[PDB]
């Protein structure tokens, strides 16, 4: 168990293999309620399954966060507990709808 | 019955006759230029309008080659920019380094040209050729060692003015424009080959000295010296009238103005 | 000159007590340095 | 330095340090204001031929952006770049 | 080989060219174009709605995870009816990668704050309405940084002269530091440096 | 590739426990950093004894700028406004007019030593080496208006420092 | 707003010295606008001069050559040891040291000088400009880097004697501005602010810009992010900066010190004086200036202040259309008001001095 | 169209009215706090003038962004952020009167 | 350096305040500075060098710390080349 | 009926009485670059500029004095125009009409084409 993460304001976490058990179900789970042909469900689905298969096969917490390349593994749940909040506006925004207006006729040209 | 050719890769349809020259202007591109006047005549001496045709061994002078069917105009291929830069430093083996000091200088196709087209250094290591200057009159200082022989004073002189005193002494590098005799170029339209020399060989003796292209503010006019009224764009340094210069209007004046208004 | 001393001392220059009319005895300036010997004492230059 | 050998003592007892050996003060070691005169060498472009401005052009050789997506007309999921690897303590002190 | 010439990295192009598509993908909504400079830097155009989505995707790890606010600023360009091009620099610590996100506006629309994602546009939002004439809704204190207390003008604008309206001078009948109108002594002078031939070819936009 | 400042443990150790409540009520500390400024105190002041003595400076300094001459005396700016274009707070004023001999000189030359930020252009500008940018740099006036030279003032600069100035630009000269 | 000695709400007013740099940069020319850089941060300029040379270079799609890199990248660490000592020396003045003010500014006169042997001006130097370097370092110079060098040792370690351990000086700095990684990073810190708190991040190692990736150096990292461990920070990359010193001194490469193109960088004085080609580009070159294509950059920098970038977007003429100046103490004086809740007036001074805010960067 | 306070031109009168409102009752605040030598009337009057100045638009949206600007100047006057001198600028005393008549613009200068 | 009629020193641009003008003021109490020097008289007091070839160069003496390097054809008997930057004077001889 | 000139902050007298021209502008004659010709430009109308007293340095008051805009069609610079509430002016953009070029015209065997030299 280490004594400090070493960023500040970030704390060791006792128990880090429940804790993003449970981060990566409830991320699937919000995912779920998303549509399923929406871009973000599918990669935010992909990487999500990727990063619990990984953290399920290892059991110690060095080898799981060199696996991981998030690095320190409270890194990974701070970073989890975001996508879980990002994940939660995505379903009120509704991004994968189209375009809302296509820019103005040379909004985007330079040289002018 | 326009007939289309491509500019580099880009169909253009052109009237037949229609130089290759003028058919990059209707794609935008400006083949750079030294001889070449849309008003005198075609002379193809300056060289520098040598480009390179798809398929074509041979460069040619985009200034004197009518167009053909099919032809592809490669503007920026490698060959036309080796003939660029060749034909640049040519022309700067015997320029003199007078731009600080010409009059043209900051307002230079030369100098443009070169930052654009040419070569960044030099390998002259020659001594350079030296000029007489000949003496054609109270309006236009001459400095005869900055000439190109680019003809346009010649073949302006010949057509617009219509007095043919000026024309070309010599053969080889020692050929020099000028009167032959003591003869003073004189002329409604004489100031105008100032204007028209791409280089400070002929430039303005009032003009001489007195400012530089960038600080000056340009103003559009209208001359009132006669009842032509030719558009002029005036000239102003620090709220002083510095020199008038021609605009182009192709109904009242091309690019010309009278000595009286210049 | 005293080489023997740190530099930026090893140079300095007593000024004159009259210069181009005035009593310079007490009053002295950097500008009194005539300008052959304004590099030497300013150090660009290590040759009187 | 001039200083005697008792006020070197002193001062050097008080650093804790041999303070003779690293002066701030500046002398002789210095380099001499005059120096002989130099030559400058010349650059990769200073050359006779195959030398033409065209092959050397940088800016004639930028381009507009690639326009990758435009409005106006599985697949794994991709980052923008590999994650960083993470920092090694140092050699020489790890700990200051 | 080509020692003048900067060397040129293709695969750092491909990954952004890669990830600029997946941000495409994933919100089409907002985004309108994406563009990978050949200097290897990333640029979404988002429409003036997208700000706050996007940017709260962008710092969120959906393999994103921009979480630092480089600079903020806009662009005056009056030709565009939009003429105020609003850029957001974002920088990836993650991923040591960074993309610029980029959307437009008028003078008369506000575009929502990104104080809230970012919290480090406050004073960058601050500045863009004090010299641009750009809105920002729901900021928590828009008010003028780095001009005057009084100045009515939005500097930076391309229509505010280099010299402004007003000069300040002391004066002694009223004891008080006074505005004039501008009458400067000597009138900074406008140089017409541009040459009339085309510099670089690439760059040629058409006849039309 | 990083080090860790702090992040260091103190030793339990009765020893070293007793050494720093030795330090914290001995004042040891306190007394180290006393030490170090009494050495100072016996080392020899740095100070250079300005007026009479003067300040290092190189060959290349920007200062108090100087129109100069050629060796048979005539002037040698010749009116190209190079210096005025590249000037990046235009503080060159430059007017000129072909001179009664028919050379181009100029008429006036203003270096508002009140606008010019002392670059260095100009004097890497002028083609024929006019303004150079002098040793001096003790040329402070009372009055603003003695700051803003005129052409009379920069070539009596010029013929004032000429022989300090060629043996700089001599010096300097290879380097550019 | 103070209640009794305590700051309730510390509002940061500005601009009491914006000088409308981004606006007269538009007027001028990118070499007219270079001088500027200099006197964004007047304590830092030669690093301010290297950004703007790396954006103006970048666009340009042209490369210094290496002798110039690796100039810029020694004057660099000069540089940033004389930021370092400005901002360490400075807060200790303002919390009451004042002795390693001389001490260190002493050290910096002697800094001054090599700036004034190399461009003739004790600051604010024109040295680093797009295309390499204005001129070869004086014969000499090196040496007497190394003379400096070798003692500039001992002075930074007396100063930690007569401060890092000090029992008064910890009291003012062990416990005072603490910043969390988190709210660092939204803040939009960068730097020893954001090293301070203890995320690892140095943009000359995560994204090197000119030859730092041929150099070793360690980056120091803070564990507490208070005003203390950021002053072990600023004193730990100095002695890293004297050791980047020594490997620039090293393996300086011969050749030239600017871009062999005379459409960007100026010819020669005596290729210009005997060659046209030459003075043409000379004359273009000093008059209208290098076109720059037309394009968009940010470029950053680990400016001794933190993180220093320029946003130049090009319209292809020889004067930048717009040019955006991102100060790294614009963040940090931003983010003064959430540091100073629940100190004391003289742990403001202290916040104040330990975001070494230098305001003509804040205000530009 | 995107309103920014205001979805009609009434609720801008009625912020318009609001600001005027704080301007007024602030009026006699400003004159005894930065010692002005104007009366408060005096102060009224101006104020009345600056919001006829901008009487003429008949835009919400500019009504609305001008309401926004009163309110920042409304501030920095509460506060101290305003100088004595930013105040007085209001009053261009030290300006001199510039003619309007034709005959009096042809006697001093060529403006137009 | 000629003395203009009001007493004030005409500069080498022939600047002289007149009579009438009130701008005399600024030199009331002080002096007008004018180099003495004056830079036409001396360089035609310096002597025309003769050259056997047509064409010859003028550096402006000291190499790269003259001016730039102009090629001047001395052709013409009746008039001598002059330098445009340097002014020296130069002719055939005979 | 779009009106900024509120929110610009421009003092009365110049929104009023400045006359804005709009225009391509012409080429330099003096060169035969056609590159300075492809944008719109907005000018200011010119007013007095006198000498310095001290310096004679010509002096302004007119803070519009150096201000130009680009602006890639005429429709945008008169938008922006009327936005700001400027008077505006608008000079139609002038091209070279085509031109028959024929280098065999200048050895004509009956026209008055043919060239002397
Ligand atoms: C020392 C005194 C300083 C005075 C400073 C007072 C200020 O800051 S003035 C700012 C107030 N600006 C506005 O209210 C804009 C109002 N805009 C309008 O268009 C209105 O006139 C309306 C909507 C036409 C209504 O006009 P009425 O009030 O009905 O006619
Ligand atoms: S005419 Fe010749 S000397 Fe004059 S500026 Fe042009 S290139 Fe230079
Ligand atoms: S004098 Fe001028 S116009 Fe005549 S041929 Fe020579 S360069 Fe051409
Ligand atoms: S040093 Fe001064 S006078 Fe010379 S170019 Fe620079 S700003 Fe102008
Ligand atoms: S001008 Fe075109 S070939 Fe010479």
């Amino acid at each position: 168990l280490k004594k400090t993460t070493g960023l500040v304001g970030l704390a060791v976490c006792e128990t880090p293999h429940e804790r993003l058990k449970i981060l990566y179900t409830k991320i699937l789970d919000v995912l779920g309620q998303i549509p399923k042909n929406a871009a973000y469900r599918k990669y935010t689905e992909q990487i999500t399954n990727e990063k619990l298969g990984m953290v399920k096969a290892e059991p110690d917490v060095k080898k799981l966060e060199e696996q991981l390349q998030g690095g320190q593994i409270e890194e990974v749940i701070l970073q989890a507990e975001n996508e879980l909040s990002l994940a939660r506006k995505m379903l009120r925004w509704k991004p994968w709808e189209p375009l809302v207006e296509e820019p103005p006729a040379n909004q985007w040209k330079w040289p002018i | 019955n326009l007939i289309e050719v491509f500019v580099d890769g880009q169909s253009v349809m052109v009237e037949p006759g229609t130089t290759v020259l003028q058919a990059c202007e209707k794609v935008g591109m400006q083949i750079p230029r030294f001889c070449y006047h849309e008003r005198l005549s075609v002379a193809g001496n300056c060289r520098m309008c040598l480009v390179e045709i798809e398929k074509a061994p041979k460069v040619v002078a985009a200034c004197a080659m009518p167009v053909m069917k099919g032809w592809n105009i490669l503007t920026n291929s490698e060959k036309s920019k080796k003939a660029r830069e060749g034909v640049m430093e040519f022309l700067l083996a015997n320029h003199p380094l007078d731009c600080p000091i010409c009059d043209q200088g900051g307002e230079c196709d030369l100098q443009d040209q070169s930052m654009m087209f040419g070569s960044d250094r030099s390998r002259f290591l020659e001594g350079k050729r030296a000029v007489e200057d000949k003496n054609i009159g109270p309006l236009v200082k001459t400095i005869m060692t900055r000439c190109i022989q680019c003809t346009r004073c010649i073949r302006f002189a010949s057509e617009i003015a219509g007095v043919d005193d000026l024309g070309t002494t010599g053969r080889g590098n020692d050929m020099q424009v000028g009167t032959y005799i003591e003869k003073m170029f004189m002329s409604e339209l004489s100031g105008n080959i100032i204007d028209i020399c791409p280089v400070g060989a002929l430039t303005s003796k009032p003009y001489a000295f007195t400012a530089r292209p960038w600080e000056t503010r340009k103003t559009e006019s209208i001359d009132v010296m006669d009842a032509v009224g030719s558009n002029i764009v005036v000239s102003t340094r620090t709220g002083e009238v510095m020199r008038i210069l021609p605009r182009m209007h192709e109904d009242i004046n091309e690019e010309w103005i009278s000595d009286k208004t210049r | 000159e005293d080489n023997k001393q740190f530099f930026g001392r090893h140079r300095w220059v007593i000024y004159t007590t009259e210069m181009n009319g005035r009593d310079t005895f007490w009053d002295v300036d950097g500008s009194m340095v005539p300008p052959e010997w304004h590099r030497w004492l300013h150090c660009m230059t290590d040759d009187p | 330095a001039s200083a005697t050998r008792v006020i070197q003592l002193l001062r050097n007892w008080a650093s804790g340090r041999d303070l003779q050996a690293k002066l701030q003060l500046r002398y002789q070691e210095i380099s001499k204001r005059t120096q002989p005169p130099p030559k400058l060498p010349v650059g990769p472009s200073h050359k006779l031929s195959n030398n033409y401005y065209c092959t050397r052009d940088g800016r004639r050789e930028a381009m507009p952006p690639s326009i990758v997506m435009s409005s106006q007309k599985e697949k794994k999921a991709v980052t923008p770049a590999p994650p960083i690897k993470r920092w090694e303590l140092s050699k020489d002190q790890p700990y200051l | 080989t080509r020692p003048t010439i900067r060397p040129r990295n293709d695969v750092v192009h491909k990954q952004l060219s890669a990830f600029g598509q997946y941000v495409a993908e994933i919100l089409p909504k907002y985004v309108q174009q994406v563009q990978v400079s050949c200097f290897n830097e990333l640029e979404i155009f988002i429409h003036p709605d997208g700000v706050i989505p996007v940017l709260t995707f962008l710092r969120d790890h959906t393999n994103a995870q921009f979480k630092s606010l480089a600079d903020l600023t806009a662009v005056d360009v009056p030709t565009r009816q939009n003429r105020f091009e609003i850029v957001y620099n974002l920088l990836s610590l993650r991923f040591n990668s960074r993309i610029r996100v980029k959307t437009y506006t008028d003078e008369l629309t506000p575009i929502e704050s990104s104080v809230t994602v970012y919290k480090a546009a406050n004073w960058y939002e601050r500045e863009i309405w004090d010299m641009f004439g750009v809105f920002f809704a729901n900021h928590p204190d828009l008010r003028r940084i780095l001009t005057d207390y009084g100045f009515e003008g939005h500097p930076f604008r391309k229509d505010f002269p280099l010299s402004g309206y007003v000069e300040l001078r002391y004066d002694d009948e009223v004891k008080r530091v006074v505005a004039e109108p501008v009458e400067l002594a000597q009138e900074f002078r406008k140089f017409d440096l541009n040459s009339p031939w085309e510099a670089f070819p690439a760059y040629r936009q058409p006849p039309e | 590739t990083y080090k860790f400042v702090n992040m260091r443990e103190p030793s339990m150790d009765m020893k070293s426990v007793t050494d720093r409540a030795a330090q914290t009520l001995l004042w040891t500390e306190l007394v180290r950093g006393l030490g170090m400024t009494l050495s100072y105190l016996f080392r020899e002041p740095a100070t250079i004894n300005y007026p009479f003595e003067k300040g290092p400076l190189s060959p290349r300094f920007r200062g108090e700028h100087a129109l100069r001459r050629y060796p048979s005396g005539e002037e040698r700016c010749i009116a190209c406004k190079l210096c005025e274009a590249v000037c990046p707070a235009q503080a060159i004023t430059i007017e000129a007019e072909p001179r009664a001999d028919g050379s181009r000189r100029t008429t006036r030359y203003d270096i508002d030593m009140t606008k010019c930020i002392y670059c260095g252009f100009c004097q890497e500008a002028c083609p024929v080496d006019a303004i150079v940018e002098g040793p001096n740099f003790e040329f402070s006036t009372e009055t603003h208006e003695e700051l803003l030279y005129n052409k009379e003032k920069l070539l009596n600069n010029g013929d004032k420092w000429e022989a300090e100035i060629a043996a700089n630009i001599q010096a300097d000269y290879l380097y550019r | 707003e103070l209640s009794g000695e305590m700051v309730r709400k510390c509002d940061p007013h500005i601009g009491l010295l914006h000088r409308g740099t981004e606006k007269l940069i538009e007027y001028k020319t990118y070499l007219q606008a270079l001088p500027y850089f200099d006197r964004l941060d007047y304590v830092s300029m030669m690093c301010n001069e290297q950004a703007y040379s790396l954006a103006v270079e970048k666009l340009l799609n042209i490369q210094p050559p290496p002798r110039a890199q690796w100039i810029r990248v020694l004057f660099g660490e000069i540089t940033r040891l004389l930021n370092h000592i400005m901002a360490v020396t400075t807060h200790a003045l303002d919390i009451g040291a004042m002795t390693p003010f001389f001490w260190m500014f002493e050290e910096r006169e002697k800094m001054f000088e090599f700036y004034e042997r190399v461009s003739g001006a004790r600051m604010h130097a024109a040295y680093i400009r797009p295309g390499g370097v204005h001129q070869d370092l004086p014969l000499g110079l090196l040496d007497d880097i190394y003379e400096f060098s070798k003692n500039f040792s001992f002075r930074i370690d007396e100063l930690e004697e007569m401060l890092t351990n000090n029992r008064i000086w910890r009291n003012r700095t062990v416990d005072i501005g603490v910043v969390t990684a988190e709210d660092a990073l939204n803040y939009g810190f960068s730097g020893v602010m954001l090293r301070g708190s203890g995320i690892q991040w140095d943009l000359r190692k995560t994204q090197p810009y000119d030859v730092y990736d041929q150099v070793e150096f360690d980056v120091p990292i803070g564990s507490r992010g208070d005003c203390y461990d950021r002053y072990l920070c600023r004193v730990e990359e100095m002695r890293q900066s004297l050791r980047i010193i020594s490997q620039c001194l090293n393996k300086m490469p011969p050749g030239e010190i600017k871009v062999d193109d005379a459409k960007v960088s100026p010819p020669k004085r005596a290729e210009m004086k005997t060659s046209m080609e030459s003075l043409i580009h000379h004359f273009k070159l000093y008059t209208e200036g290098y076109q720059v294509p037309p394009g968009a950059t940010y470029t950053a920098i680990e400016a001794p202040k933190g993180e220093f970038g320029v946003y130049l977007v090009s319209d292809g003429s020889s004067r930048p259309y717009r040019c955006k100046i991102k100060a790294p103490g614009f963040a940090h004086l931003a983010g003064l008001d959430k540091m100073s809740k629940g100190h004391m007036l003289a742990d403001v001074v202290a916040i104040i001095g330990t975001q070494d805010i230098v305001f003509g960067e804040v205000d530009r | 169209v995107k309103p920014i306070f205001s979805r009609d031109m009434n609720e801008a009168k009625r912020r318009v009215r609001e600001l005027y409102r704080a301007w007024y009752r602030e009026v006699p605040n400003t004159v005894h706090l930065f010692q002005l030598d104007i009366s408060v009337k005096q102060g009224r009057d101006k104020v009345r003038e600056m919001f006829m100045k901008n009487a003429h638009v008949t835009d919400p949206r500019v009504v609305d962004l001008l309401v926004i600007k009163g309110k920042m100047e409304l501030e920095e006057t509460i506060n101290v952020w305003k100088q004595r001198t930013h105040i007085m600028r209001f009053f261009h005393e030290t300006e001199a009167p510039r003619p309007t008549d034709f005959l009096s613009k042809f006697y001093v200068g060529h403006d137009p | 350096v000629r003395t203009s009629p009001t007493g004030e020193k005409v500069t080498h641009t022939g600047q002289a305040y007149d009579d009438g003008d009130y701008r005399r003021v600024r030199f009331s109490d002080r002096q007008k500075e004018v180099n003495e020097n004056f830079a036409i008289d001396l360089i035609a007091e310096q002597p025309v060098s003769e050259v056997g070839s047509r064409v010859i160069s003028c550096d402006g003496g000291g190499g790269a710390l003259g001016h730039p390097r102009v090629y001047i054809n001395l052709d013409k008997e009746t008039k001598t080349g002059t330098c445009g930057y340097c002014g020296l004077q130069f002719r055939q001889p005979h | 009926k779009l009106d900024i000139t509120t929110l610009t902050g421009v003092p009365e007298e110049h929104i009023k009485t400045r006359k804005v021209r709009i225009f391509v502008p012409a080429r330099n004659n003096m060169q035969s670059g056609v590159n300075n010709t492809k944008k719109w430009k907005m000018e200011f109308d010119t007013r007095e500029r006198w000498e310095n007293p001290l310096m004679g340095w010509s002096s302004t008051a007119d803070p519009l004095s150096n201000l130009v805009l680009t602006f890639s069609t005429k429709e945008d610079a008169v938008a922006f125009a009327e936005k700001n509430g400027w008077s505006f002016d608008v000079e139609e953009r002038k091209v070279p009409k085509p031109k028959s070029k024929s280098y065999g015209a200048n050895f004509s065997w009956n026209k008055r084409t043919r060239v002397s030299t």
